[PDB]
């Protein structure tokens, strides 16, 4: 139905909110009998439309010149941390960042199992060789880019089923979370200088 | 893994064992901490068989003792096995009956010593006795049949009341240099440049292992009072052990490692030897057979895993999955320091 502002400019009249809810509840007793021709016209002119669209855009994949084989190039993004993921399609398991080895680029431990979520959720993890690049940030903020734009970059070789269920486990939403500012006349954003009664 | 003695060439990736009398024997000196750890846990000590300790030792069963001495080395990522690939050796030609002159770390020398002592009948050495006392008291147990054989010629003096004249069995000298301990590295060099001297006689056949090398030409934590850095020129057990790498000699052979872990100075992911060494080591360390140490591969890995879940030492529920092996495989990266640890906790 419109919304109150909508009446309120189709008849060029201010509207109090009783009004509007009066109408309303009259269209829904006009929807609940037998509709006519010109009474379907009627509530019509006070009916609008939404639109609503949930897909997680699918990127057709990219199949190189070099091997003639296929590759998925991932953009992850979080906080002061931005990565690259290229994933080979056929793989022997190798994971490369920025020239080295995952192993070696988190020896924390903690980071390597962000790394191995997406592809131990899609069961893919011997099958497939991702080149990395990775930039800004402390190391889980950079395991975690990684874990972002790795699980975009798998879902040109996942099933458009499994995809829903990689949003339902988080893979693929960035992270909002990020610092906040510190304000004047306070500590830590949050945090105030103590406060005295007397 | 079925297996009898170090020894065999299609037995790669296979479980040797050794028992306790024949590792008090063989290791005197440490053992690697999580591997002692793994064999007072399980009551058994056990091992597996590595393409490179493979090639390792047909390199040392081809070996002629006329040959001067031919220096090896084990290089490798962080926990990759190099410091075990060395004790397979070790325990091999031991049972052969060899002399074994096995230096663990060669770091505890250049690092983190209480007590520095100065020595100028060296011209400015000083000697480390807390280290060459635990060494030379590990020594002793290491070779026993061969310390009262050995027929030392030469004259030496401990002290002003002390002396021993030529003809005297070498075991002698190594527990006199225990018993007095302020002395124990001066009979420490003296052992070494008599070992080598004798080398030159069919008796001696002689492994010289240090694990560690680039202590040897690395730069130096230990410090005089006047807070001046001192090298490792400076210290008599370096001084002396340089001279027991130097191909001089017959009837040995000198297998050596280059750490990442023990070392100064060193950045955390130098694995390569000529940056461990730099330009003083490399240089002064001449040809050698550079041997690669690297992860275990599928056929290692999945070994590993079967001889951890033949103990019951993975009590996770889930580990005897196929889903347990890729998770491990994937967090370890197949290394293995790496899955040494991810199972202690599993
Ligand atoms: N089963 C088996 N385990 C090994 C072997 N070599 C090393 N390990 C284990 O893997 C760990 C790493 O070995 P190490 O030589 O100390 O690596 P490093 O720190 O790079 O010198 C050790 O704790 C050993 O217990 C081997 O040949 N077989
Ligand atoms: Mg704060
Ligand atoms: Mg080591």
């Amino acid at each position: 139905w419109l919304i109150k502002e909508e009446l309120e400019e189709m008849l060029v009249e201010k509207l109090s909110d009783q009004d509007y809810a009066q109408f309303i509840r009259l269209l829904e007793r006009l929807s609940a009998l037998p509709c006519g021709a010109t009474e379907e016209d009627f509530v019509n002119r006070f009916r609008r439309s939404i639109p609503x669209x949930x897909x997680x855009x699918x990127x057709x994949x990219x199949x190189x010149x070099x091997x003639g084989m296929a590759f998925s190039r991932g953009e992850g993004k979080r906080k002061t941390a931005k990565a690259e993921v290229v994933v080979y399609g056929q793989g022997s398991g190798r994971i490369d960042v920025n020239g080295v080895d995952y192993l070696l680029y988190f020896p924390v431990t903690q980071d390597r199992e962000q790394l191995m979520f997406p592809l131990h959720f899609l069961d893919r993890l011997g099958k497939h060789d991702m080149t990395c690049a990775v930039s800004g940030g402390g190391r889980s903020a950079q395991a975690g880019a990684v874990r972002l734009a790795m699980a975009r970059a798998l879902c040109s070789f996942v099933t458009e089923d499994e995809v829903e269920w990689m949003r339902q486990a988080g893979l693929l939403t960035a992270d909002p979370r990020v610092r906040e500012r510190k304000k004047p006349g306070q500590e830590g954003a949050r945090r105030k200088f103590t406060w005295k009664k007397r | 893994x079925x297996x009898x003695x170090x020894x065999x060439x299609x037995x790669x990736x296979x479980x040797x064992x050794x028992s306790l009398q024949e590792l008090k024997t063989v290791f005197p000196h440490g053992l690697p901490p999580r591997f002692a750890m793994q064999v007072k846990t399980f009551n058994e000590a056990c091992l597996m068989v590595r393409k490179p300790a493979l090639e390792l030792l047909h390199y040392l069963k081809n070996t002629n003792f006329a040959h001067p001495a031919v220096r090896y080395v084990l290089y490798g990522e962080k926990g990759t096995g190099k410091t075990l690939s060395l004790c397979h050796i070790l325990h091999f030609c031991a049972k052969q009956n060899w002399l074994i002159l096995h230096i663990p770390d060669a770091h505890i020398w250049v690092k983190n010593c209480r007590d520095l002592l100065q020595s100028n009948y060296n011209k400015q050495r000083f000697d480390q006795p807390l280290e060459a006392s635990t060494w030379l008291k590990n020594f002793k147990t290491a070779n026993e049949h061969f310390l009262s054989q050995i027929k030392v010629q030469e004259k030496y003096v401990w002290n002003k009341r002390e002396s021993t004249e030529k003809g005297r069995p070498l075991g002698e000298v190594v527990e006199q240099g225990i018993m007095r301990v302020r002395n124990a590295t001066d009979a420490v060099g003296i052992v070494l440049k008599e070992l080598k001297r004798q080398s030159s006689l069919g008796i001696f056949h002689l492994l010289v292992a240090v694990d560690g090398v680039n202590a040897l030409w690395g730069r130096t934590t230990l410090k005089r009072e006047d807070k001046s850095p001192i090298a490792p020129e400076e210290l008599a057990l370096i001084h002396n052990l340089r001279k027991m790498v130097k191909n001089d000699w017959q009837g040995g052979a000198i297998v050596l490692t280059v750490s990442q872990t023990g070392s100064l100075f060193k950045p955390r992911n130098a694995y390569l030897p000529q940056e461990l060494l730099g330009k003083e080591g490399f240089d002064a360390l001449d040809p050698f057979i550079p041997i690669l140490v690297s992860n275990y591969n599928p056929k290692e890995f999945e070994s590993c895993i079967q001889y951890y879940l033949e103990n019951n030492w993975l009590q996770h529920e889930k580990a005897h999955t196929e889903e347990g092996k890729k998770e491990l495989l994937f967090l370890s990266n197949r290394n293995p320091g790496q899955l040494e640890r991810l199972c202690a906790y599993l």
